[PDB]
């Protein structure tokens, strides 16, 4: 499994330039022209650069990519927000009949971004999955960043770990992070609370709902 | 205008073979300098290219998994399919179609354009279709004049699972979580819309749920909280 090689990982602040690095080997980078495509988080990735540093369009020129001997880099210049994605090179590499290689993937940061608070939306189980002998609370944990947060869930005034199952974060449309969590009782236990709650822990702060079942 | 729409199997057991099926539309395969590719990408993983087919029906593959592929063209059906022998859990991935271009006096435009992917998960485990509750909006829960309600779409397999809601009509702030992975290999997603917390008394809401892997739909009644 051939993989041109990237860093994992890109950073700058906005307005920077920064370069992302593609290596290679002589029958493909050194060969061939070496292509970029953009993926940003949930969608197929799109293409970028081609060819001669060429741009499709709609691509800003600010996206520029060079080459030399085997080696190929991406300058994204006046970065903005909006540049998050993960990105990828790609060379046909002449050998053993012929195939396509494809760099490791290199995720973007935007750093310096501002931070933002997590919403919070509690929901207790549903008549209906109570009737069905379940229960289960929907804890959704929107519009956060950075994109790490950390959740617990309390019985009454007390730690329950037992039952819950968390998302990790995952980047939104506007670059915010979103999570879910969910805590799994049987109706019994549901019953026999006076409350149970989810707090969510944020940059050293917390947001805490509570439901109750005689609600 | 330019579509290429990629099916197939969203589950396939260990040892069997997988059938992919791009239905293209807005272009000809025939079309001097036209081709199309596989590539996959397992869940956060790199992409991975598999094969491609241009308009003189050359084929090439990926040197590592040349034994276990072929690719193929119908030009009636303006389709192109992969096959690929002996899948394994690791094999589990979004698989893309993607054209290629060249345009008379330019260099090649390579993978200029993806289809959203098809997910294919391999596994043992066996098709299971999502339990759809309603979320209802509490009048403790509101957030002034805008409420937020949902469905829980709990315990399906595998993935994807897409939810509309009022059959379409209802797009301003809709969010779709993504799916939590149970320790039982069983994954439940929710999603919400917030609406005016006045209209929960005269506004039906009703959420679509598709979970095609099972051939399942679900739309969901969410009614006031009594």
């Amino acid at each position: 499994q051939p993989v041109l090689t990237q860093p994992p990982s890109a950073s700058g602040t906005p307005g920077q330039r920064v370069t992302i690095s593609c290596s290679g080997s002589s029958s493909n980078i050194g060969s061939n022209t070496v292509s970029w495509y953009q993926q940003v988080p949930g969608t197929a990735p799109k293409l970028l650069i081609y060819g001669n540093n060429e741009r499709p369009s709609g691509v800003p020129d600010r996206f520029s990519g060079s080459k030399s001997a085997t080696s190929a880099s991406l300058a994204i210049s006046g970065l903005q927000s909006e540049d998050e994605a993960d990105y990828y090179c790609a060379a046909w590499d002449d050998s053993l009949n012929g195939f396509w290689v494809f760099g490791g993937g290199t995720k973007l940061t935007v750093l310096g971004q501002p931070k933002a608070a997590p919403s919070v939306t509690l929901f207790p189980p549903s008549s209906e999955e109570l009737q069905a002998n379940k229960a289960t609370l929907v804890c959704l944990i929107s519009d956060f960043y950075p994109g790490a947060v950390t959740v617990a869930w309390k019985a009454d005034s007390s730690p329950v770990k037992a039952g819950v199952e968390t998302t990790t974060p995952s980047k939104q449309s506007n670059n915010k992070y979103a999570a879910s969590s969910y805590l799994s009782l049987t109706p019994e236990q549901w019953k026999s609370h006076k409350s149970y709650s989810c707090q969510v822990t944020h940059e050293g702060s917390t947001v805490e709902k509570t439901v109750a079942p005689t609600e | 205008q330019v579509q290429l729409v990629e099916s197939g199997p969203a589950l396939v057991k260990p040892t069997q073979t997988l059938t992919l099926t791009c239905s293209f539309s807005g272009f000809s395969l025939s079309t001097s300098g036209m081709s199309v590719s596989w590539i996959r990408q397992p869940p956060g993983k790199a992409l991975e290219w598999l094969a491609l087919i241009d308009w003189d029906d050359d084929t090439y593959y990926s040197s590592s998994l040349k034994t276990r592929l072929t690719i193929s063209k119908d030009t009636s059906k303006s389709q192109v399919v992969l096959t690929m022998t002996n899948m394994d859990p690791v094999d589990t991935a979004t698989y893309y179609c993607a054209r290629t271009l060249r345009v008379s006096g330019d260099y090649v435009r390579d993978f200029d354009l993806w289809g959203r992917g098809t997910l294919v998960t391999v596994s043992s485990a066996s098709t299971k279709g999502p339990s759809v509750f309603p979320l209802a909006p509490s009048s403790k829960s509101t957030s002034g004049g805008t409420a937020a309600l949902g469905c829980l779409v709990k315990d399906y397999f595998p993935e994807p699972v897409t939810v509309s809601w009022n059959s379409g009509a209802l797009t301003s702030g809709v969010h779709t979580f993504p799916a939590v992975l149970q320790s039982s290999g069983l994954y439940s997603l929710s999603s919400v819309v917030t609406v005016p917390s006045s209209s929960l008394g005269t506004q039906t809401y009703i959420c679509n749920v598709n979970h095609k892997p099972s051939n399942t739909k679900v739309d969901k009644r969410v009614e006031p909280k009594s």
